[PDB]
């Protein structure tokens, strides 16, 4: 092969006119960083473009952008021929116009507005007959290049006279809309959307290799996840980048409609997507039309759901048809939808971190003019529990209050406002607090599955226990090729246990940031609080949320709480999470941590080996580690070099972390009184942590320890008489 | 390319059934007629998904050569009223013409589930009017009606009334032979790398079915695909055979499969032959052959108890400190006598909703029942009683199994083995003559036995020569089997945190082991040790007031 | 005589939030058409009987000026199974018709109520029709949905999704400030004695 041919990939670069080509080839065209290629893509159209470098970018691969991968008319997963271009010089005069839809709103100045800064100094390689996409004024406008004076191409120096001939253009049928949903318009679902882009691509791009390889394809994709986190979008963006025919199957619309009216558009729908192949059925809403069959009375209902199984059934057809849904509960779902030929993969679609937060925020700012106060990655740190529909509405809450204000006088009056007012137009940080404030979060009660953002650093001391859970957890994630030469089968389970506010939770999720795992703390009253029924149902819900999101650690955080409360409920729950410890794989990087302030206690079965048989004591910090402690608390706090924080260690031989960080919390409220009452130079000095320690607080007894301690030494012999 | 017998593993025992039942009244029904002996009317095949159950059903077909008239359940209960019904007639008319014919009813839980369960009229009309077909066999014109479930429960009781669906086959999940034979049936057109250990697939895929290993070899191959795809061509619509040769799936490849593996059935109630063997346990050398007499003799040697006069006993107790080797001594008699084995640990018996409790314990006595001759394994009976007391549901589930295993007729060769880490709060009840009335007390391994331990764990790992095992059991007088095996692992993994910080290559070494013993513990206290020692003559006396 | 924001006390914060959501859609249009950003669909409105939600809803649309199509639940559900689903097509219709229009449904339980607790056929696909309907205003015409229910946790959580009723605005009992506003309201007409 000839380096001259690469395959179309995603784009880093979220710039129009630009292309990104990794090092070891970029060397290899001897065509440089700075200089204008020529791309020629499929139906025999071509684009210009500015090539640069990726660390990330695979050699055989080329990033662009979907308006560049628009123009050459190609997809995610073709072939384009790359060639450089010095034939290329600056240009004389260029004859842009918009499209119609792509302004029905709107009317003024474009060219100041879009035009002007979008190629502003920017020197841009254009092409005659493309279409580029500018940002601005809360919308995307596009421009089709009809002519240029050193035609077809050039490029767009300062000095470059830009023409707008007249009036916008109608679209033309085989031009797609940039408007239209794809794989840049999603965030936080980096890994979920690479899965289901391996399982659709292959056979939707090239269905005949599939036909000609025998190998089965896969039938049904389910995707759940809760509500608003983009299972309509991902779908709905999957089938406009393969390019697949796209048939929506509305789950209420379908329910909605008379009795033999359902059955009938089921049919329609499979048998006209069966007909359009590559095609993808996507049945949203799923749990509407094949809730469990247990769960339906009625006679039509239980009959719609067998229609679609064997519609699901009839895939033996194997006519190239890809069958996705969405629900919002898998369980919902009659399970003889899960079996094997039907919708036998899964993707769940969880709710973002904090950087898939600060992703999707980045997405639906796109097209409005942030004011530079604006921190969108503090609205992502301080957006615990909110799903990427409700950051949309974060985002467009926000917009609505900059426009309501400075809305001021404007005109109304006036059917439509200009582009220049809307670009003018900023959201302040202060709209983001506002629209923050009447913030409705939808997913707060759901379980977290994500990356800790607690680190070594933000635990004081037990340097010993840190390195030991590195062998535990780090090494046979990192290093199998040793535990398999050696023939150990590493340990599957750790126990924390001690006295209270010594760091337990602490490390369960610092190992997991170590590790880059994901991480989730499933507390005692967490699993108390679960209707008894579905109590079972949920925890094994649990295992199987650790089991996906692998390599993951698994946290069962106060578990003193639940001892108590045995000696009903509680009796059930554990017995089965000594069940579901069992049934996990030891191979799965699935690691169980537990930790219980109260060894006096615990189920000697969750001791048993195979089990949480690392039991690991935790105590009160000694002088050394206490330091490390107030020095972790007051990092971020603006201290006074005076103050001796060694010092304080010295005298609190008895006191946990958890007081520590009380202390220099009570010193810190003094101050805050001070800074408040007299408006003095605001820092925490001596006599705030001098009197906040006259009180003192002991959390933790002199029998409570000798306890401890003696827990510490005898807690394995508590699987025979106790 | 069309499905065989060939195209089965895993199902061996089931399928010699299936083949018994179905060979003489299909390939010779002229035969039947002469003798007026009763044929098997209805075939019952009930195991989890994807275990094979279709394509038995399509495999017999072909096989046998007999007509084969296809009712899909789903398909049936998605038409209309009449519809329903009056396609049943038609199944049955046109396999009754075309004789000798094979009914396959698939997904049959689909059209007679619990005729209690069903909401409606058309439903249970339905059910009837499949009842009705079933005995309007009447006729007798050489049909057999096959059937398959996942939910051998839900289906109407009275289609597993005599002359219906009289004969049942448990087509389970595959054991370790049984997913390498899969393997290598989806494996068979596949170019395989010489890296690929099969076996090991195998061993290390617990819950997998059929259809699981199925798309396990098809994950493994589209990956080694997508590799050397690279380049290939695409844009070509077909892909020559000469590529398809060089093509090859790389072990790597299997565990990239492996990697996505999602096993169908987990928990599923697991029955085959332990791979565990004496070799794995060091001493109980006595114990050993007591279990055999318990166990070997009855099930080798029947003629010598029945002309002795005595019957064999039921049921083993095993008691005394944890990890001692309790869990593997079952499992060990039972893989000695190459017998089924199935173990059910105290907490899954806790698990179950209050209801099932008990519908549940029954189908574990049944499946050890069919799987005979077995050993039903009870282990961790200590957590059990903790949950009665508080050392309610515990009760009612103690209560089954003991009106089980009085039940459980002694002429079959069902074997039941309880263990508790503590027999001062087990039911007395269990200890009764005619249950667990063989009480074995297993205690803390003696020197000798220690050595076999340590030799045991260290057997697979890379020890050096100047470790002394002799010495090491010397010094480790309370510990438990269970303890020795810690010790091994901690000395392990400090001889891996040299490899990865050194890279001296593997070896386990002196200090590792010198190291790991300064920080030693024993599981089992002094105290505790005196009382186990108690209950090792004063057990039998539990029943009384004690 | 007719309802205004004068004759609603005790709500000034949950009537200021209605007026933020509703009023700026309805006057601007031409607006949203021109800015392309996404305004609230439904509003929901709960709190115990007779808290003023209906009233509320009258209100906001006699002092925005909006068509005003009133679904009444009981008045659906009280019909044969042609008329109801028939009747929320043509209320939709008309309402998008006459925009800018608010349409209000009150009692919303009656007709779409927790779906584990209703059952006949009928009942489920009223409740699918009005879903879809919801889901028919994302074409984005100048048309609002509010609703009122006693009882939020009755609600089927399908008419809570995006796109949907996505706003709400507990509507609570007043408190001693609350109540004496009202009070005011209701004897704005009487003649009262010095002692009162
Ligand atoms: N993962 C996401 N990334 C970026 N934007 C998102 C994401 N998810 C949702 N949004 C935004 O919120 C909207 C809601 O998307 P939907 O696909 O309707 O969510 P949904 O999961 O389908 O909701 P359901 O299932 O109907 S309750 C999208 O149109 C986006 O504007
Ligand atoms: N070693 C430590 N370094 C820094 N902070 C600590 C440390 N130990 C305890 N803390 C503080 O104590 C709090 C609780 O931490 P945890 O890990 O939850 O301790 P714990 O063992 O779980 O005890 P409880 O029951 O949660 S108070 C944290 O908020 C810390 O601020
Ligand atoms: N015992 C087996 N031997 C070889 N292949 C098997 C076996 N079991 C399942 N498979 C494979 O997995 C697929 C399962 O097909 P089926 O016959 O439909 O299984 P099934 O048990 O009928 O599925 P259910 O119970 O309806 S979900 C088969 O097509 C095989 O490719
Ligand atoms: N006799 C033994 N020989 C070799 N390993 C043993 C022996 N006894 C115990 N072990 C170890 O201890 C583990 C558990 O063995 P078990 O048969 O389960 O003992 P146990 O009596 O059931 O005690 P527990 O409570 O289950 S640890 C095994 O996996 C071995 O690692
Ligand atoms: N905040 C209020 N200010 C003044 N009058 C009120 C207020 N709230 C309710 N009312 C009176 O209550 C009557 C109307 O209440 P409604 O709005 O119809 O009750 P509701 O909130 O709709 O409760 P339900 O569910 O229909 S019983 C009128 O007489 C109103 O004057
Ligand atoms: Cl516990
Ligand atoms: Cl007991
Ligand atoms: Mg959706
Ligand atoms: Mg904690
Ligand atoms: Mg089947
Ligand atoms: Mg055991
Ligand atoms: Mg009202």
């Amino acid at each position: 092969n000839r380096p001259n041919r690469l395959i179309v990939d995603e784009a880093i670069n979220e710039d129009n006119s630009v292309v990104s080509l990794s090092q070891p080839k970029m060397d290899e065209l001897q065509l440089f960083r700075g200089d204008t290629v020529l791309l020629k893509g499929k139906k025999r159209r071509e684009a210009v473009c500015i090539v640069l470098s990726d660390d990330t970018c695979s050699d055989e691969k080329i990033r662009m952008n979907r308006v560049v991968r628009n123009n050459l008319r190609v997809r995610l997963g073709d072939v384009i021929s790359i060639q450089p271009c010095p034939d290329v010089k600056y240009g004389k005069r260029i004859h842009v116009l918009p499209i119609d839809d792509t302004v029905e709103g709107i009317t003024g100045n474009l060219f100041e507005v879009y035009l002007k800064p979008y190629f502003l100094e920017a020197y841009r390689p254009i092409r005659k007959g493309d279409i580029f996409l500018v940002r601005g004024g809360m919308r995307a406008v596009e421009f089709k290049v009809v002519e240029t004076d050193p035609s077809p191409y050039c490029i767009v120096a300062p000095d470059t006279v830009i023409h707008c001939e007249g009036e916008p253009i109608k679209r033309e049928d085989e031009e797609e809309s940039l408007n239209e949903v794809g794989y840049d318009d999603i965030g936080g679902c980096r890994k979920q959307l690479a899965q289901i882009k391996e399982m659709v691509e292959l056979p939707l791009r090239h269905p005949a290799l599939f036909k000609a390889i025998g190998v089965k394809p896969p039938r049904g994709i389910l995707l759940y996840g809760p509500p608003g986190t983009g299972k309509t979008l991902i779908a709905r963006a999957v089938a406009n980048e393969t390019g697949a025919f796209f048939f929506l199957i509305n789950g209420p619309e379908i329910m909605s409609k008379l009795a033999g009216e359902s059955e009938s558009n089921l049919r329609k729908a499979f048998e006209e997507a069966e007909k359009n192949a590559p095609a993808i059925i996507f049945i949203d809403e799923l749990d509407a039309i094949a809730p469990k069959r247990e769960k339906t009375h009625g006679e039509v209902e239980r009959r719609i759901v067998s229609q679609l199984l064997t519609l699901m059934d009839g895939l033996k057809q194997r006519a190239h048809v890809i069958v996705m849904a969405a629900t919002n509960r898998p369980n919902s779902i009659d399970p003889a939808l899960r079996r094997f030929g039907r919708f036998d993969r899964e993707v769940d679609i969880g709710i973002p971190d904090a950087t898939g937060r600060l992703e999707i925020l980045q997405i639906h700012t796109k097209n409005m003019k942030l004011a530079d106060d604006v921190d969108l990655e503090q609205v992502a740190n301080e957006t615990h529990g909110h799903v990427g529909a409700d950051l949309a509405a974060l985002c467009s809450e926000a917009a609505l209050q900059a426009i309501r204000k400075k809305m001021d006088l404007i005109d109304l009056e006036d059917e439509t406002i200009d582009a220049e007012v809307m670009n003018s137009l900023a959201v302040t940080m202060d709209d983001f607090r506002w629209a923050l404030s009447q913030s409705n979060p939808s997913a707060l009660r759901e379980t977290v599955v994500e990356v800790p953002q607690v680190t070594w650093e933000d635990i004081g001391g037990l340097e010993d226990v840190k390195r030991e859970l590195q062998e535990l957890v780090q090494y046979p994630v990192e290093h199998p090729d040793k535990f398999l030469k050696f023939g150990m089968t590493p340990s599957k389970g750790v126990l924390f246990y001690g006295p209270p506010g010594c760091g337990k939770t602490l490390l369960a999720k610092a190992i997991a940031n170590e590790c880059q795992a994901n991480f989730i703390s499933i507390k005692g009253p967490e699993l108390l609080t679960m209707w008894f029924g579905e109590s079972e149902a949920n925890v094994r819900e649990i295992f199987d949320k650790a089991r996906q999101a692998a390599p993951c650690v698994l946290f069962f955080d106060e578990l003193d709480s639940i001892a108590k409360a045995r000696g009903g409920a509680a009796d059930r729950v554990i017995n089965q999470i000594l069940t579901e410890m069992d049934g996990m794989s030891t191979k799965k990087n699935v690691f169980i941590i537990g930790a219980t302030n109260r060894p006096d206690i615990i189920d000697p079965a969750i001791l048993r080996p195979g089990r949480l048989d690392q039991l690991i004591y935790i105590p009160l910090p000694d002088e050394k580690s206490r330091v490390a402690i107030l020095k972790a608390n007051l990092r971020k706090s603006p201290v006074a070099k005076d103050v001796d924080l060694e010092f304080l260690a010295k005298m609190t031989n008895g006191f946990s972390g958890a007081d520590l960080t009380e202390i220099c919390q009570r010193a810190c409220k003094l101050a805050i009184r001070e800074s408040i009452e007299s408006e003095i130079r605001p820092e925490i000095r001596r006599d705030h942590f001098e009197e906040a320690m006259r009180f003192a607080r002991r959390s933790v007894s002199d029998n409570d320890i000798r306890k401890y301690e003696m827990f510490a030494q005898t807690l394995q012999q508590s699987r025979g008489f106790g | 390319n069309e499905v065989g017998y060939d195209d089965i593993g895993g199902c061996r025992k089931q399928l010699a059934q299936i083949k018994e039942m179905v060979e003489l009244p299909l390939r010779h029904p002229a035969l039947f007629k002469a003798i007026g002996v009763k044929p098997p009317r209805g075939i019952l095949l009930y195991g989890p998904p994807g275990t094979g159950k279709t394509l038995i059903a399509r495999a017999v077909a072909n096989e046998t050569g007999a007509f084969f008239f296809l009712i899909n359940g789903p398909e049936i209960m998605s038409k209309l009223a009449g519809e329903s019904e009056s396609n049943l007639r038609k199944a049955f008319e046109e396999a009754e013409k075309n004789a000798p014919a094979i009914i396959f009813i698939d997904e049959l839980d689909a059209i007679a589930p619990k005729r209690e369960k069903t909401h409606g009229e058309v439903e249970r009309r339905i059910v009837s009017q499949l009842l009705t077909l079933m005995d309007g066999l009447k006729q007798r014109a050489h049909v057999i009606v096959m059937a398959a479930t996942n939910r051998p429960n839900s289906i109407d009781p009275a289609l597993r009334r005599f002359g219906r669906f009289d004969r049942e086959v448990d087509i389970g999940i595959p054991d370790a032979t049984g997913r390498l034979e899969i393997l290598q049936i989806h494996t068979k057109n596949m170019k395989l790398a010489d890296d690929v250990d099969l076996e090991q697939v195998a061993n290390e895929t617990h819950g997998h079915v059929g259809a699981d290993l199925a798309a396990l070899c098809s994950e493994a191959a589209l990956q080694a695909i997508r590799k050397k795809m690279d380049l290939i061509d695409l844009e070509d619509e077909t892909i020559d055979a000469e590529v398809m040769n060089s093509l090859a799936v790389t072990m790597d490849d299997f565990r990239w499969a492996l990697s996505q593996s999602n096993p169908s059935a987990l928990r599923e109630t697991v029955v085959e032959v332990p791979q565990v063997t004496w070799e794995d346990i060091g001493g109980l050398e006595d114990v050993k052959r007591e279990l055999q007499e318990l166990v070997q003799y009855p099930v080798e040697h029947p003629d010598k108890f029945l002309k002795f006069g005595m019957t064999p006993s039921k049921g083993v107790l095993f008691y005394g400190p944890p990890g001692c080797g309790k869990t593997l001594l079952a499992k060990a008699i039972a893989n000695e006598c190459q017998a089924n084995f199935i173990s059910i640990k105290g907490p899954e018996l806790l698990t179950m909703w209050f209801g099932e409790s008990e519908a549940n314990v029954r189908e574990i006595f049944d499946k050890a029942r069919q799987a005979a001759p077995c050993v039903l394994f009870f282990d961790e009976l200590d957590s059990i009683a903790k949950a009665r007391g508080g050392n309610g549901a515990a009760d009612r589930v103690i209560n089954q199994i003991l009106t089980e295993m009085d039940g459980m007729s002694t002429k079959k060769n069902v074997f039941i083995i309880g263990a508790t880490n503590r027999p001062d709060i087990i039911d007395p009840a269990i200890l009764r003559p005619g249950r667990l009335d063989q009480l074995i007390y297993i205690p803390l391994p003696d020197e000798k036995s220690r050595v076999a331990i340590l030799k045991a764990n260290l057997r697979k790992s890379p020890v050096a020569k100047d470790v002394d095992l002799e010495f090491l059991a010397k010094m480790t007088n309370g510990f438990s089997g269970a303890d020795l095996t810690e010790i091994c692992q901690r000395a392990c993994k400090l001889a891996i945190r040299e490899s990865i910080e050194s890279e001296i290559r593997p070896e386990i070494r002196r200090d590792h082991f010198e190291e790991a013993m300064r920080f030693a513990r024993r599981s089992v206290s002094d105290n505790d040790i005196r009382k186990y020692e108690m209950f090792a003559q004063t057990l039998q006396q539990s029943r009384g007031f004690g």
